[PDB]
RNA sequence: CCCUGGUGGUUAAAGAAAAGAGGAAACACCUGUUAUCAUUCCGAACACAGAAGUUAAGCUCUUAUUCGCUGAUGGUACUGCGAGUUCGCGGGAGAGUAGGUUAUUGCCAGGG
RNA sequence: GGGUAGUUUGACUGGGGCGGUCGCCUCCUAAAGAGUAACGGAGGUGCGCAAAGGUUACCUUAGAGUGGUUGGAAAUCACUCUGUAAGUGUAAAGGCAUAAGGUAGCUUAACUGUAAGACUGACAAGUCGAACAGAUACGAAAGUAGGUCUUAGUGAUCUGGCGGUGGCAAGUGGAAGCGCCGUCACUUAACGAAUAAAAGGUACUCCGGGGAUAACAGGCUUAUCCUUCCCAAGAGUUCACAUC
RNA sequence: CGAAAUGGAUUUAAGUUCAGCCUUAUUUUAGUUUAAUAGAGGUAGAGCACUAAUUGAGCUAGGGCCUGUCAAAGGGUACCAAACUCAGUUAAACUCCGAAUGCUAUUAAAUGAUGAAUAGGAGUGAGACUAUGGGCGAUAAGGUUCAUAGUCGAGAGGGAAACAACCCAGACCAACAGCUAAGGUCUCAAAAAUGUGUUAAGUGGAAAAGGAGGUUUAGGUACGUAAACAGCCAGGAGGUUGGCUUAGAAGCAGCCAUACCUUUAAAGAGUGCGUAAUAGCUCACUGGUCGAGUACUUAAGCGCCGAUAAUGUAACGGGGCUAAAC
């Protein structure tokens, strides 16, 4: 009850402080959010002057089968490289949406970099 | 038996400087103030003491969300 | 007497009483009330005097209320000194009474009594007064 | 008379072209005019010009 | 499209409490601490690894509005001005009363 | 070394003296922008911190109730309700849940040159500031940092000391010295600071003025004073009013 | 054409200087008041949601009192009373709320040089009262200190009998012209008559707490042609010295109620007078003669008393006025 209640709280907070720390995202360089459920990994890329998700990933995506590891986040932050450059956006600021920056997270976020993703 | 008191601060003038729909250019000083009295919304930048100033020319705004001003530049 | 017996600030500033009263201005907590027709300012020690004259003339016949507290300092700069120094010295308590405060009430006795008790009051205050009965029972 | 009125009061009349009595103005009434004339209706005698 | 989840926009609480309903997918509970990681002790949280079990709680929906929140119309206080004086013109609360209220909506992903 | 000489010995002030006060900060007075006086009402201050500063990340008090070795009203531990009432070095106010509160890691932006545009303002001054070049700290990054949650902890000019620079160098070349940059020494507190250096008496007094200002009278006021009057608990053998 | 007596600083407070206000010259054009739309307050007022003060009940910790008491665990709680509940108040340094005016921005009208910049020359830096909001004082001062506006200051004329600050109104000069503002229209003294009421106090032509069968109008509660009230004629009692305290208290020192009954027409544990104590005289109470409003109150319009100093009527300007007062 009440200590569910906190923990998510707690995670409000955090996640409303990141949000205001790093501003909002722009056409020219919108904000890349993510969320980390008890089965999967999801990422989307956000325009705030329009509310607009202008791309997406996920491992629910059948045809990329990858789990919910550090290997298949890594290939997942390829596959979302390669999406987004025929989109044409380079620069992304990482919302890391209530979550600490390490492992699984850093996995994705280092994939992302080494294909040319100013994050 | 003489006044034990009698000592009073200089007046620091502080207040709103430009009235909401009013056209500021960048860097202007819109309000005065000790603590964020009046919050900060977009467009505009709070000092080292909670003074509010425009980042951009446009027309002051003041809003109300949950009871809290804020200042905005549009 | 009655005093409050505790006090954030020593003294207060006079400030200027008017208009009638839009509160405390109904009977409550019994049957006959003695209601002001002035504006003013009702000592601790006249509101004593008139509540021995009441309870006095009562014979346990019933209970009496009163509606106000003093709580107003009242400063007086010694007897014999010059415009000077300021804010002299806390004299004695003073309440602040309005047109239409009921400003006493009373319970239990016949209203022949009451009538009598409380013009036995209204004689030791400053102001005019008038006995009201309920006007909405009897 | 102007002498002796508020301040308010005497920069409205000489906003509607009266310094002094016996002046005679005529004017198109609309809403601002409604209003001065509102405000220093002791002071004003108006006709209408048919 | 609808459901679910994520993320915003518009501010009136979009607040808590109790009761009932579900759970395909989704979400969450849940399982182990072994690897990197974390606590001024504790795998509680954080972190990693997963699918044995469940609506119990969180979550969504439905309830008597139970608490809160919101709240008119008139009247009063107060008030600007006035050769009408407790009067003439204009503005008009707070409290209380009759009520009301358990949000709405944009686009992304999954499958209906 | 008052034997002698030249002088100083503040102002505000419901007359002057005595007493108190003099700068700065917070609130009220202040009449819902700013400002606004009195010898009006309450306080603080002439600092502290090598972190109590910068940044990253993570956490949330106090109170009431409840179960507990000493343990008691109250220490530490756990839960429920309440939801900032707690806590922010230091007065008060305005703020502070995204916390500006608490904890830990690293660290020195407690930087150089600047600064569009403003606030406040007699002047002198004071205050905020995006952004740019150099070079760092933290962070994966976006970004933040030109001391401290904000507003008090301060002192002009002249003179002199210290370090740097190498501009001026009285014929020339040096040098003394000066200028420039950095910086130190004033309860100059009477705190916009008359001097580097300053107390009293005059009824022996003098001069220039003031009813701008006191003592005697007139005037305004009536606290105090005096004269009454309203209420009548009572005293008076009973009988408030013969009388008090 | 036309101020200022303010702000800042000062070995300054009766001085001086800068700003503010004035004038001349040139340039510039955008003050000022509305209306509409849109903004930030925390004042008046209000409120108890915060900080304090506070009224009466309900409840109840805790503290003592008492009691099966040791000082074990206890019980009776008049109380001393935290917290809590209901009802009801106070605040410049309380605020969950919250105006009106005022302030700022834009636009459109309206007013016509009232704004601003540069330069030359200043003066002023002692203010006063009146209408509001305040602080100090004693909700005293023609007091003192601030805020807004006005007047005087620097303003003549008319009115308030006289009376810089109040009311009306801004004097270029002349006229033996008219209409009006304030204020007036019996007379001094230029100007009024009529309509409906009120006032008996010359109120008008000073004032309080309080007293008050003054009167006009309006409205309640008692009570009444089935006899009210005042008078007049009767009863106004029996039980019962009500039990008593006391010495007595017989209705009338004093305690208690008089849920004390009967004959009841009506008679009270008596209204007053007065007796040591009664005794005695009266009244409420009720009956007959009479014959309609009466008895207590409420709101207003005028009045009454309270009313009260010293050269001389002297608190209408005078004469006077019953309107020539309201």
């Amino acid at each position: 009850m009440k200590k569910i209640k906190e923990a998510e709280q707690r995670k409000l907070r955090r996640k409303k402080r990141i949000k205001d720390k790093i501003g909002r995202g722009v056409a020219s360089r919108p904000r890349i959010t993510v969320f980390k459920s008890n089965r999967y990994f999801y990422a989307q890329v956000i325009d705030d002057s329009k509310g607009h998700t202008i791309a997406s990933i996920s491992t629910i995506e059948k045809s990329l089968n990858l789990g919910k590891n550090i290997d298949d986040v890594k290939k997942l932050g390829e596959v979302l490289a390669k999406r987004l450059k025929e989109k044409n956006i380079n620069n992304l600021i990482f919302d890391r949406n209530g979550y600490k920056y390490h492992g699984l997270i850093a996995s994705f976020a280092t994939s992302l970099r080494e294909f040319g993703i100013n994050i | 038996g003489s006044s034990k008191n009698g000592r009073d601060s200089i007046s620091k003038r502080l207040g709103v400087k430009r009235s909401g729909g009013q056209f500021v250019k960048a860097g202007e000083i819109i309000v005065r103030q000790r603590g964020t009295k009046f919050h900060k919304g977009k467009n505009v930048g709070l000092g080292r003491d909670y003074t509010i100033f425009a980042l951009s020319s446009g027309k002051v705004e003041f809003k109300t969300l949950k009871g809290r001003k804020y200042v905005s530049i549009v | 007497m009655l005093s409050p017996k505790k006090v954030k600030y020593r003294k207060k500033q006079r400030g200027r009483l008017s208009g009638e009263a839009q509160k405390g201005n109904k009977i409550s907590f019994g049957e006959y009330g003695l209601v002001s027709l002035e504006t003013n300012f009702i000592t601790a020690r006249q509101i004593e005097a008139a509540r021995i004259a009441m309870t006095r003339k009562i014979k346990r016949g019933g209970r009496v209320w009163i509606r106000i507290f003093p709580d107003i300092p009242y400063t007086k700069k010694p007897a014999e000194t010059r415009m000077g120094k300021g804010k002299g010295g806390v004299d004695h308590w003073n309440a602040p009474v309005k047109l239409g405060t009921v400003m006493f009430e009373m319970s239990g006795v016949v209203e022949e009594l009451a009538q009598e008790a409380m013009s036995l009051a209204s004689s030791k205050l400053p102001v005019k007064t008038m006995f009201v009965v309920r006007r909405d029972l009897r | 008379s102007l002498i002796g009125k508020l301040n308010k009061k005497v920069k409205v009349l000489k906003a509607l072209g009266l310094n002094k009595i016996g002046d005679k103005k005529v004017h198109f009434l609309n809403e601002s005019i409604k209003g001065m004339l509102n405000e220093t209706i002791n002071m004003i005698l108006l006709s209408e010009v048919m």
